[PDB]
């Protein structure tokens, strides 16, 4: 046979990269995975490059940033591809697990990759937290502060949890140290999720706007959606391009470039955008306990969405109302970031509830019921009796 | 570019070119003074000479030296 | 086009083309687009402002 | 929050500097940090910013050295070891007016002055915040505010009460160029030399903005050409079915 | 069938750790690539967990060590663990390699294995030599400072190579915090090709000590090597808990306390205990460029071993000679190392290059000589004519 | 080299801490601490050891309290921002005499004093070293020896010339609890507390090597019985071998 079948390194590359047997009616909303993995790339590469500048001292670790900022040679290059990079990462993740949502890719057979799916999901928001920590600003050492006083609502144990986690008695040089050190591990631990991610995918293969089986017309993985997917890269690349060069600090939050004060609080602590709708989930319930588990079940709930979806038809492609309740889903959860970044305040409060309400009304009553009433509808529609 | 981008990155910063540098005064180190400085990491010895060392050091015959040189 | 292949038949000669179009692409784009710069922001400058100053 | 806690909004000056296009204009910030030298050095530090830096973008070689001349700094001891001071030079940074928090806060009614050096990239607004800051201040605030004694009154700062006083006055600098140094000028001035401290990569991260959409530009519509060039056997494929013969 | 051959994840872990085919026969031998694997773990786990403490500056490395061994709580045992167990990682990989060279495992079919393995080897080194510059001592400052002024020996480039490897002009801030970096980094590449090294072993299963095929009587892997793995795991605890908590210091060199000083030259400037043999080889060639060429050389001539091995019996088992000049060439390695603690003098130079001499003859003219002499008297001890 | 730069090989004294189970000395280090006060601490720091190590292993709390506000440190500055000092407290580290390295050499003939927080540790033989190079200054060098003036002789130092001078005479220091304080007293006393300055976790060490050295010990035993008991299904197989009929 040919040589990138006989041997044993570049099967693996065969297998998976030239001649997987993909659906030949899969959109452009089948290639987030592969522009995922190119940012995760740049994550990791421009992150050890910076990396090598960075001094990960409470008192240093500001004017290290700047450091590279100002006098490392295209370093400026180096933190923006970094810091917009992070939120193209998010981006491209949110509009992934969209995709998967939508064609009803976490159905059976695909549970074991829509799980590996959500524990890459908990560890990227784990690394990004960790790494905006890291920056040591004003929004940084605040909220570091307001994360682990979360994490101290846990009864008869928590005090202690956070005396671990701090290292100390409040946000201080252990914090810093201990939140690089596992800011440069994570990732390593999200790439090795993300190649048993690609096993899980490759034991039954990508699905497809259909909802049907894509047995019958395969075409390979070589010259097809390789092309396909270097047009997304170099469109992904453009507009990465533009939201460094042109305007960097748009995504940002203009406190983080005030060094790190204990005393100081700021007039509005919000994290960076995306774990804005996090934030309002955990900010709409009027207790800690309780308003740190809803946090983690608003990820989790993700978890118990194959055992609710009751239709038995694959994706939401050919159905009216779930792609319509679907939107409502999607609007929502822009709608819950939105009120994160705002205030405390009449009408945001009450607002708040109800679109955390509809978040769970989704995910747990609305799915199942449409489903079931679109299945029915999908029956008399064409039997007569 | 990317490669230019990703490796010029590691070079010597702006502020340890900055430092490359020392300035030192010939007015104000005295003849009978030696100066020891760390300049560039590494130390630097700097006298000023009279013209009788000038001499001492110009007519010592180069079979002396395992490495011959002039002292212009 | 024409009968023209010794640009596209042979791979090598034809990587070497690619890489002798990019070797001259670097210097003509980068001194074509630094005198655009220049030219326009003529009067904004250290240039302009070093000539200005007698 | 009201509109008086949030502070009101800067609008959209038409800076020389905006746009994807455009510089900064060297020559305002030459006249910039004259501005700065003159009347802020007195109560605000600039403490990353070396003076390198002003090297071939608002001033010469020998004119930043002789300005760093000047200042005195910490040189190492002598052969005793005590300490001895010497002039600067092009490798250290701008020094601040005062040698600690404390006597900042003491000299200045409490307040602590914050470091200019990332001022304009730290609020929101930036330059037109930094501007309407400057040239903002009413001659009496307005009826019905009750100012704390000792801080100032201008509806751009987030409250309507700031520590700072109104510090830019008709000509109270001369300009080494000669142009008029009103209020609003020497405020300008100072914005874009600040926008420059904050931001001396601008110039050539425009540039290579430029060489690198135009790059990403062109590959994205080649990749666009070659994409549905190597999909074009699979676009127009068909396919006809004739049943079989149902015998078998 | 069973659970652990359908699930996807569990069947690489059946079939490399639980019903992998081992040949009946393996002595201990075959154990160190276990141990490898759990020291390896030991290593990254002491790593991260002690540079959470770590500040990688260079007024502040040897404060923040130093800090770790006195205000850390169990931060002597840390240190004291990761030295000491790369001083066995160390240990352990040369016995691995050893058995390696003794019981013929680099001839075919295992060449990507014995290829894999001398990349792996070569990066170890890269790791242990990063790790011992990132505690700036003396030792550590002036090796970093020999080893990079032979990166300089490099006709025409070498010099900008050593200003980029610096960044700098001498081993400074930069040049300790890339260091950390890349120090950080290149263990999990030694992980993937860890990973890359089993692939390319699962596809023809280990070797055994006779030479001859192990397809007869195989038995699997679980419970039998299982056990037999965990009785060298628990003597590797035992030896290194003597070495860790009895003598921690006696593998260090006691100059490494000396906090870095670049104006102040050590009076004997030695690497740490394992890269002696190679720093003799590179001191006995009396040129700079030919010193570095033949000290990449001793390692890539591991590489051109098993196109050399003219012997048609696999292993030294059933050889007189070959065992014999095995154990001239293993305490040969020895003398080497002591060669290269040795000051530069009579007649510690002459011994040098003839020692150097006897390590490349033996890799490339005294083992296909005396292969071909033990071929022709194993065939005309047997054939009479 | 020869044994003159190499320096003299320092023996094998028979110290109270060697052994996988004896531990330090607490008395000895309580009164090498006070020869360190009364003798080294003139002209060597000790910046690495805090004050809080020494409650509960060489002095109680209110003695190492007394001794600590004995010194004076950098206060955070009072509000007019003028620098001011206090006295030392628990958390504070033990200060050089010598505000520099320039004020070392200016006032020890060039020769910089290292640091003794690590001394016992930095150099090879340790505590017999330590000890030797205290004890071992001869009352005149041998015969052919110019040694350069502000230079004194013991051979235990590598190149026989040390910048040391011979610090320990009979009877300078008195000891709290009457012990005869000779000359060897006194260095066996400090070799105990500098071994205490380097390694402050060596009884601990010790002890926890006693509880892991044994737990694997046992663990190692057992593992080779389970070894051996599961393999005696394989070590015992037998193989006989009929040869088949050679018909099929
Ligand atoms: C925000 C930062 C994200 C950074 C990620 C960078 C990549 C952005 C990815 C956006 C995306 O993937 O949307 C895909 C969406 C569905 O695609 P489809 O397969 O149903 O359409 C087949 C096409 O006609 C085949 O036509 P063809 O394949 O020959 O060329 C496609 C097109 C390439 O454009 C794109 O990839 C998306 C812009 O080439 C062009 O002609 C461009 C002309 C300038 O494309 C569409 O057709 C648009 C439908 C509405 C989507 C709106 C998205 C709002 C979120
Ligand atoms: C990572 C990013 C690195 C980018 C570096 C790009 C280097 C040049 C690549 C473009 C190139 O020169 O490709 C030419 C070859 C062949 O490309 P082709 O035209 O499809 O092959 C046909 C060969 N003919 C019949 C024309 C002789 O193509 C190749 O040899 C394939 C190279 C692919 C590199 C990835
Ligand atoms: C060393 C390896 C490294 C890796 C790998 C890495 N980062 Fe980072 N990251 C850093 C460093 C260093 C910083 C702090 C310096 C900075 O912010 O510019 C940082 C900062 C960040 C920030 C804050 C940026 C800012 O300035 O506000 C975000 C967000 C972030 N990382 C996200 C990620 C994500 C998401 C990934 C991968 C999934 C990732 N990082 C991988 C090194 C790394
Ligand atoms: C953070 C992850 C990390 C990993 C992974 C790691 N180390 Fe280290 N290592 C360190 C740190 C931090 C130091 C410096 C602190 C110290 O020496 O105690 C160090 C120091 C060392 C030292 C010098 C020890 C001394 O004190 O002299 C050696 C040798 C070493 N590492 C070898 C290795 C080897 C071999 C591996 C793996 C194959 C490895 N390290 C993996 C963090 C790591
Ligand atoms: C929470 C959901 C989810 C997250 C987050 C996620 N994945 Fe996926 N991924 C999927 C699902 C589901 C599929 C298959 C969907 C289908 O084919 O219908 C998939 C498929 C893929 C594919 C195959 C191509 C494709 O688009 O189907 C790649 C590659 C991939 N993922 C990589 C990644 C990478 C890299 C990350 C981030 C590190 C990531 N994924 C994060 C759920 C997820
Ligand atoms: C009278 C002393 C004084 C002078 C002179 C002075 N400043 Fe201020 N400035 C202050 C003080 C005090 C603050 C702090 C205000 C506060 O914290 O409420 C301040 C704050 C600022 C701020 C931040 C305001 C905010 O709300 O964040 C800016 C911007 C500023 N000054 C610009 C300047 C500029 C530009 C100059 C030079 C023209 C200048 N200042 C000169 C005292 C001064
Ligand atoms: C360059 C030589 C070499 C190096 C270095 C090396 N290996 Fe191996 N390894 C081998 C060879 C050869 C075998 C096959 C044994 C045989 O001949 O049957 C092997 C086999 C193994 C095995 C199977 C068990 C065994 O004893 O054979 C493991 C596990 C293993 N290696 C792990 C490692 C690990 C882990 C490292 C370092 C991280 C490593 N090896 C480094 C050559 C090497
Ligand atoms: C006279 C001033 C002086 C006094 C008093 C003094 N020292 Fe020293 N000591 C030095 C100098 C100078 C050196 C280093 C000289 C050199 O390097 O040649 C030194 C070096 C040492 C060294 C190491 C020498 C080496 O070669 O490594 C030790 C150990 C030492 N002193 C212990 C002590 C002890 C213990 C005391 C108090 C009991 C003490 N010293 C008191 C001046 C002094
Ligand atoms: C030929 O027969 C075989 C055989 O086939 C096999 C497979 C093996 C087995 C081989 C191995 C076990 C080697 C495997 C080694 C690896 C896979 C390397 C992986 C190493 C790692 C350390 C994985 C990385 C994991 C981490 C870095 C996680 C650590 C994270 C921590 C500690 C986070 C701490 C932070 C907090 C907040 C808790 C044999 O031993 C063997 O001979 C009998
Ligand atoms: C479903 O079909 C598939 C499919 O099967 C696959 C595999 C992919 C591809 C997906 C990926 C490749 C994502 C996987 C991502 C990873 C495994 C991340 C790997 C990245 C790293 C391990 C980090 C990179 C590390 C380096 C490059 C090391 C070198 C770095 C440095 C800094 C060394 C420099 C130092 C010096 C001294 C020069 C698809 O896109 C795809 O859809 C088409
Ligand atoms: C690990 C990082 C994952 C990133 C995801 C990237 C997915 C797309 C990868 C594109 C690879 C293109 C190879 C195609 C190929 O070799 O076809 C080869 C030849 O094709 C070409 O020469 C393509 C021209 C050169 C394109 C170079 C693109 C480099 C930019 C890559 C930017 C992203 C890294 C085989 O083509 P053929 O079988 O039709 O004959
Ligand atoms: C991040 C990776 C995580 C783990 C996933 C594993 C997938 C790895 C993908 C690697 C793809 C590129 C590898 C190409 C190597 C192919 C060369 C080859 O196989 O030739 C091999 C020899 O390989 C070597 O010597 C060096 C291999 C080192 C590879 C280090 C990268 C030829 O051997 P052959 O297959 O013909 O067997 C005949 C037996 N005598
Ligand atoms: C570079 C490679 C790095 C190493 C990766 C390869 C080695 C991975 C070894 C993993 C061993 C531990 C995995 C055992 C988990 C088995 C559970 C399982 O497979 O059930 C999966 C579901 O798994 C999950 O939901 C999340 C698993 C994430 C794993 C996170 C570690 C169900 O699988 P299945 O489809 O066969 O079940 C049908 C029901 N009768
Ligand atoms: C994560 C990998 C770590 C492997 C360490 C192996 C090196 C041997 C030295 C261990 C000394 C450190 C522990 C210690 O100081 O304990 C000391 C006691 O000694 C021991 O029990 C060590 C026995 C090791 C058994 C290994 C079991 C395998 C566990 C795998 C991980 C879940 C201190 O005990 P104590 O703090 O008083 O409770």
């Amino acid at each position: 046979m040919a040589f990138r079948k006989s041997n044993v390194y570049l099967s693996l590359v065969n297998s998976y990269i030239i001649d997987s047997p993909q659906p030949s009616s899969i959109n452009y909303w089948w290639n987030m995975g592969s522009l995922l993995g190119l940012c995760l790339v740049i994550q990791i590469v421009t992150g050890i490059f910076m990396a090598m500048h960075y001094s990960s001292n409470i008192e240093l670790a500001f004017s290290s940033v700047e450091h590279i900022m100002r006098d490392v040679h295209n370093g400026y290059i180096l933190r923006y591809l970094h810091a917009n990079g992070a939120s193209f990462f998010f981006m491209v993740m949110f509009m992934h697990m969209a995709k998967g949502l939508y064609y009803g890719s976490y159905r059976s057979p695909r549970v074991t990759l829509w799980n590996v799916g959500v524990i890459i999901f908990i560890l990227t928001i784990a690394t990004a937290f960790l790494g905006y920590c890291c920056v040591y600003g004003q929004m940084s050492h605040w909220g570091a502060t307001v994360i682990t006083n979360l994490f101290s609502a846990i009864p008869f144990v928590g005090n202690d949890i956070v005396s671990w986690l701090w290292g100390g008695f409040s946000v201080s040089n252990p914090t810093i140290q201990r939140f690089f050190a596992l800011h440069y591990l994570v990732p390593f631990i999200i790439a090795a999720m993300v190649i048993m991610h690609l096993m899980a995918l490759h034991i039954h293969g990508s699905s497809n706007p259909l909802g049907i089986t894509g047995n019958l017309d395969r075409i390979p993985m070589h010259s097809y959606f390789i092309f396909k997917d270097l047009v997304t890269v170099f469109l992904f690349m453009l507009i990465l391009a533009l939201f460094v060069f042109y305007s960097p600090n748009t995504l940002g939050h203009p406190d983080n470039y005030i060094p790190g004060n204990p005393l100081v609080t700021p007039a509005s602590i919000v994290p960076e955008w995306y774990l804005l709708p996090f934030y309002a989930i955990l900010r709409s319930i009027p207790d800690k306990l309780l308003g740190v588990i809803t946090m983690f079940a608003a990820i989790l709930v993700l978890l118990v969405l194959p055992f609710t979806d009751r239709s038995v038809v694959r994706g939401n492609t050919f159905k009216v109302l779930s792609k319509f309740f679907f939107f409502i889903f999607v609007f929502n959860f822009v709608l819950l970031g939105q009120i994160g970044a705002c205030h405390v305040e009449v009408p945001y409060v009450l607002m708040g509830q109800i679109a955390t309400f509809i978040y769970f009304a989704y995910f747990l009553i609305i799915v199942p019921v449409i489903s079931t009433i679109e299945n029915v509808l999908f029956y008399i529609g064409r039997v007569n009796k | 570019s990317t490669v230019e981008t990703f490796i010029s990155s590691m070079t010597a910063t702006a502020d340890v070119l900055a430092m490359a540098k020392v300035e030192v005064n010939l007015a104000a180190i005295p003849l009978g003074k030696n100066v020891v400085v760390k300049w560039q990491g590494k130390p630097v010895f700097i006298r000023h000479r009279t013209p009788h060392e000038i001499q001492e050091a110009n007519s010592v015959d180069m079979s002396a030296l395992k490495d011959p040189q002039t002292d212009a | 086009s024409s009968l023209y292949k010794t640009f596209f038949k042979r791979n090598a000669v034809f990587v070497g083309t690619i890489f002798a179009g990019a070797f001259v692409f670097q210097t003509v784009f980068d001194t074509a687009i630094t005198s655009w710069y220049e030219n326009h922001n003529k009067g904004k400058l250290w240039k302009d402002v070093k000539a200005r100053i007698a | 929050m009201t509109a008086a806690e949030h502070g009101l909004h800067a609008p959209a000056y038409a800076w020389s500097h905006n746009g994807p296009f455009e510089t900064f204009d060297h020559a305002s910030i030459r006249r910039g940090y004259q501005v700065y030298r003159e009347v802020c050095a007195a109560c605000h530090s600039l403490d990353r910013v070396a003076w390198r830096t002003l090297v071939g973008v608002s001033h010469t070689n020998e004119e930043v050295r002789n300005m760093a001349e000047e200042f005195e700094y910490d040189d190492e001891p002598d052969e005793q070891g005590n300490p001895k001071k010497r002039p600067g030079k092009l490798s250290d940074y701008i020094p601040g007016p005062y040698p600690n928090e404390q006597a900042a806060r003491a000299a200045n009614q409490g307040a602590l002055p914050p470091d200019l050096s990332l001022i304009v990239k730290a609020r929101h607004g930036g330059c037109d915040y930094i501007f309407s800051l400057l040239t903002g201040y009413p001659d009496e605030p307005p009826a019905g505010v009750a100012l704390p004694p000792g801080s100032n009154y201008n509806p751009y700062f987030p409250g309507g009460s700031i520590a700072m006083a109104r510090v830019l006055f008709d000509d109270m600098v001369e300009y080494e160029d000669g142009t008029p140094a009103t209020t609003s000028q020497m405020a300008k001035d100072v914005t874009t030399f600040l926008n420059w401290c904050a931001e001396p990569e601008h110039d050539e991260r425009k540039r290579l903005g430029l060489k690198t959409v135009i790059i990403l530009s062109s590959l994205y519509l080649l990749s666009i050409w070659v994409k549905k060039f190597k999909w074009a056997g699979i676009k127009t494929r068909k396919f006809v079915f004739n049943p079989p013969k149902p015998r078998k």
